RNA sequence: CCUACGCCGGCAGGCGCGGGUAACCCGUUGAACCCCAUUCGUGAUGGGGAUCGGGGAUUGCAAUUAUUCCCCAUGAACGA
């Protein structure tokens, strides 16, 4: 466990956090060619307090948000969200029927799948379980864009390899890559 | 302390709700045109002990405070605690309080707009006036 | 069960940054069952640890 | 009839002039309670409360304090009083009771009678001080 | 055993020397007693209605602690920590006119003497008075 | 939310401050301030009044920590 | 005597400084 | 004789755990008048095991940024805290301190072993000196974060948290994090 | 030009009067935090002082885009 009520509140109320999360969500939406210029249904993965999910609502999207933290969800409740919030661990799978969502988005969250604290399956197993179920719950030709924070290049390669084995194709977009203070990795994928 | 029975939970001095339970030397600061040093040098000539609060007072103390407060030269608040020293019109050493404070700020801005000076167009545009280094600032409040 | 235990040595610093000090373990139940375990932090020769259990041991080979 | 010793931390010097006296302890004309970092009074009272005031019976103890900061001066006065009593009993009384009071002081704390081995050192060029250096940027 | 001012708690001596100057009543008191701070490096007004008296007492005692200190040295003793806004704090000195005229007012009571040495020191009347009040507070110390 | 503690006394406030205070095992202006919604200025002046009441022992007395103690 | 003591102290201080 | 702060007794003090019995030095010749020692104890290894306990609670209390040389505020916070514990209990508060440090340090601890990317932890044994230091750090941290915005003086906060952890409450942040690491210890193994 | 001392300035500063071409004279280089008492009492509050309106005084050919310093009044953001 990582967040509490105090820390979830301080994160969601910080103006600097709001601005950066909003910029990365809007960049993820620009990279999401499937919702870009289209209406869509969306899954927001690691939705937190709904800072990314509010910006999906701004473009007229209907969305479901998944997060593992109660306190992040409880803080989301008071923010007048239009999305459905669900308490859920993404590493156990995506619990929707095949072909439910046009797209999926995740901002600042999937690097937690490399962490082995919460559960006693390998991160490698949970990573496979995430990508294989994520491929299934997406429509055919659906898209997934994930902004994420990798600790090293091995973590990037492992994430890419698991997405590749699950049936995704696409690549990695690295914005501002000459500043390792401000650079951001976006995983940009599509299903078959 | 004691339980003062004439305790106005709301004070109304010069068009301002004052939280009368606050300390007297820090509840007069709450209105515009009076800060901390100024209300203290008022009270040292307004002859009220600092130990009391702002709701523990008599109206005779209130009327002598407002009497000294509108007559600052006649009660030895001499001519550097004043909000305005030399006005444009009369040059009269005089304190200016909240409604007149915004009135005279508006007066000076309207004047410098009418003057067509370097300051007045800044004040109409709502920018920095004292020549600041805005190569990294100008962030919050600009659109 | 809670098992207090004597420290005999410090074999190396196992781990990825030099962070698990290596400790041969006598028991304080006077039994000569000298299991070698891993600790985190400074232990000098002649200390005494609180092994939570004696079943789960450190890695041989 | 007099012994003249000193105590030295970082910059604090504590000159001690003792002789046969009355139990008189002046620190430039003030007692050992009148020094405003007063909690450290107990450290300042460690030569008396460890040894007993009956061993400070007939000794004049003049203390003149130079330099330093307040805590450094307090440890310098503590230093100088302890070395002053020990040097007095060595020069004028036996070796045995001097050795005994030395063993009482050191086994409590060695810093009472020995000096401190370190100071605010000088600077080799390249930073604010000796150890930490200046900071830079990338990209 | 002529008692020493230095052998007393100094701030209880300051409070009693303030009460002694209050009981005296004769001194040329200035008129900016109810107006000013001590200097630029503080923010608000002092709470003491008799702050002139206790500062005069402490100034006489600082004259007792060393002779050879002028008004600029009296300015320099009463210094402090000016907060320069968001720019960092610095040491800033006392106010010249106030400390000068405190020394002038106590000079009116023949307690401050100008010398050949340029500064101002305590009178022999002054050291007699301070040792009397020192014995008063010394009896207030070793007999309370 | 708001810790706007009571600035002056009340009826029941003094009915606890004259009464409940000498039965605490520890009388601290923060504690008396904290249990009954009282500012530390108000409780601090009230505990100096409890010196003037003579009910309550004074053990420690400092700049910002002044310790009172219930009697016997 | 006092003066002498003071002088001694000063000397000591000087020595310390030198060191 | 030698008593803490002029009055407090040390010969009544008793250690429960043999596993921590030497790594707290309070009993016989490590009792001093003040926690302010001002000698080196980080000279080499394990020389901060023979420094006094209340000196450790002192020197681990200037931890935060703005307080980072102001040890005299710390020793008066220690003095007021011992007086508050001596009021609320009546016993010698050093016994409360020893019982609080003993009941607060972890017993198993998790350590990341693998590669940088294999977070597959392994709950291992806690070293006794690090149990001591982890306990002192938890007690100081509970004194910190429960005294950020309150009316309570930080001496009161330290004293009450030391009381609550000496009896093993569900109220002490130190006992909360001890139970958390002991529950994480159940998970990794 | 470093200043001491005195006088006149509620505060920045003026005026008179020496030492110092220098471990000397500033200089015992008399500092800040720290401490001991007072007030405040957990809230945008007396925290934070930004952002400005009136003045006042120096630096200089020249302060208007605030040179700097001072005195009222203004009190935003900021909840680690």
């Amino acid at each position: 466990l990582f967040y509490d009520e105090t820390e979830a509140r301080k994160y969601v109320r910080n103006s600097r956090m709001i601005d950066i999360q909003t910029r990365m969500a809007g960049r993820a939406l620009e990279l999401l060619y499937l919702p870009e210029n289209k209406p869509c249904y969306l899954l927001d993965i690691g939705c937190g307090t709904g800072l990314s999910g509010s910006y999906l609502s701004d473009e007229g999207h209907y969305w479901v948000g998944l997060d593992i933290s109660p306190a992040m969800l409880d803080e989301a409740v008071d923010r007048e969200i239009e999305g459905d919030l669900l308490l859920g661990d993404m590493g156990q799978g995506i619990p929707f029927k095949p072909g439910t969502f046009d797209g999926c988005i995740s901002i600042s969250a999937v690097q937690w799948l490399c962490n082995a604290n919460k559960k006693s399956e390998n991160p490698a197993k949970r990573l496979y379980c995430f990508f294989a179920s994520l491929f299934s719950v997406l429509v055919r030709g659906s898209r997934a864009v994930l902004q994420l924070y990798p600790e090293n290049s091995e973590q990037l390669e492992l994430i890419t390899t698991q997405a590749t084995k699950a049936g995704f194709s696409g690549g990695m977009v690295v914005d501002y890559p000459n500043s390792a203070k401000a650079k951001k990795f976006y995983l940009c994928l599509f299903s078959g | 302390l004691v339980i003062p029975e004439k305790f106005q939970h709301i004070l109304r001095v010069l068009n301002t709700n004052i939280d009368g339970r606050r300390k007297i030397a820090f509840a007069i600061t709450a209105i515009k045109g009076v800060g901390r040093r100024y209300a203290h040098v008022v009270l040292r000539k307004a002859d009220i002990d600092l130990t009391k609060r702002a709701g523990e007072l008599t109206e005779d103390e209130v009327e002598r405070v407002i009497t000294i407060m509108q007559n600052p030269r006649q009660y030895k608040i001499p001519d550097w605690f004043l909000n305005r020293q030399k006005d444009v019109k009369d040059g009269k050493y005089s304190q200016v309080l909240a409604n007149g404070l915004d009135n005279k700020l508006r007066e000076d801005l309207e004047r410098l707009k009418k003057i067509r000076a370097h300051r007045g167009l800044r004040h109409f545009w709502g920018l920095r006036v004292r020549g600041q280094h805005t190569k990294t600032t100008g962030r919050r409040g600009r659109t | 069960p809670i098992k207090l235990a004597r420290v005999t040595k410090v074999l190396g610093r196992t781990g990825s940054q030099g962070q698990c000090t290596q400790v041969r373990v006598e028991f304080m139940d006077d039994t000569s069952r000298s299991i070698i375990r891993n600790v985190k932090g400074p232990v000098r020769e002649g200390d005494v640890l609180t092994l939570l259990e004696s079943e789960r041991e450190a890695r041989r080979l | 009839q007099s012994v003249q010793v000193f105590g030295r931390k970082k910059t604090a010097t504590a000159v001690a002039h003792c002789k046969r006296g009355n139990g008189l302890i002046k620190v430039n004309g003030r007692p050992l309670e009148m020094i405003e970092p007063r909690t450290l009074q107990y450290k300042l009272l460690e030569p008396v409360l460890l040894l007993g005031k009956e061993r400070f019976a007939g000794v004049d103890i003049r203390v003149r304090v130079k330099g330093g900061g307040h805590v450094a001066q307090i440890y310098a006065i503590r230093q100088s009083i302890s070395k002053a009593l020990v040097a007095y009993y060595q020069k004028y009384v036996d070796e045995a009771s001097k050795k005994e009071i030395k063993d009482i002081l050191i086994q409590y704390d060695r810093t009472l009678l020995v000096a401190d081995p370190r100071r605010c050192e000088s600077k080799k060029f390249g930073g604010p001080g000796a150890r930490a250096r200046y900071q830079k940027s990338y990209r | 055993p002529g008692v020493t001012v230095k052998d007393v708690n100094q701030q209880e001596f300051v409070r009693a020397l303030a009460a002694f100057l209050k009981k005296s009543g004769k001194l040329k008191v200035p008129e900016w007693v109810d107006t000013v701070k001590l200097a630029k490096h503080k923010e608000l007004a002092p709470y003491d209605e008799n702050w002139f008296y206790t500062r005069a007492a402490s100034t006489a005692r600082h004259l007792y602690l060393r002779g050879g200190a002028g008004v600029g040295s009296m300015t320099k003793i009463y210094g402090g920590r000016q907060r320069n806004g968001v720019m960092p704090s610095h040491f800033s000195r006392g106010s010249k006119s106030v400390a000068r005229r405190v020394l002038q007012a106590l000079e009116g009571l023949k307690m401050v003497e100008k010398d050949q040495d340029g500064g101002r020191k305590l009178t022999p009347q002054g050291q007699r008075d301070l040792d009397r009040i020192a014995g008063q507070v010394a009896a207030a110390n070793k007999k309370h | 939310d708001k810790l706007n503690n009571l600035v002056l006394f009340d009826k029941a406030t003094y009915d606890k401050l004259c009464k409940e205070v000498p039965n605490y095992k520890l009388i601290t202006p923060a504690v008396v301030s904290e249990r009954l919604k009282i500012r530390g200025s108000l409780a601090r002046a009230a505990l100096q009044e409890l010196l003037s009441k003579g009910l309550i022992k004074l053990v420690s007395k400092h700049r910002a920590q002044v310790i009172y103690t219930r009697n016997t | 005597a006092a003066a002498a003591a003071a002088a001694a102290a000063a000397a000591a201080a000087a020595a310390a400084a030198a060191a | 004789d030698i008593k803490l702060f002029g009055k407090w007794s040390t010969d009544d003090v008793q250690i429960n755990d043999i596993s921590l019995q030497d790594y707290i030095a309070v009993k016989e010749k490590y009792a001093k008048y003040l926690p302010h020692s001002a000698g080196r104890y980080a000279a080499k290894r394990f020389r901060k095991a023979q420094c006094p306990i209340v000196e450790r609670l002192t020197n681990s209390m200037m931890m935060h940024g703005r307080n980072n040389g102001k040890k005299l505020m710390t020793v008066r916070i220690v003095k007021h805290a011992f007086e508050i514990i001596h009021l609320l209990t009546g016993e010698n508060p050093l016994q409360v301190l020893v019982n609080a440090i003993i009941n607060s340090g972890p017993r198993e601890d998790s350590t990341r072993i693998g590669r940088a990317g294999t977070v597959r932890r392994q709950a291992v044994d806690v070293s006794p000196l690090r149990r001591v230091n982890q306990a002192i750090w938890l007690l100081c941290t509970g004194a910190r974060e429960a005294a950020f915005r309150n009316i309570k003086t930080i001496a009161e906060c330290l004293a009450d948290e030391l009381i609550n952890a000496a009896k093993g409450s569900s109220n002490s942040y130190a006992i909360k994090k001890k139970d958390e690491l002991e529950r994480v210890a159940k998970s990794n193994r």
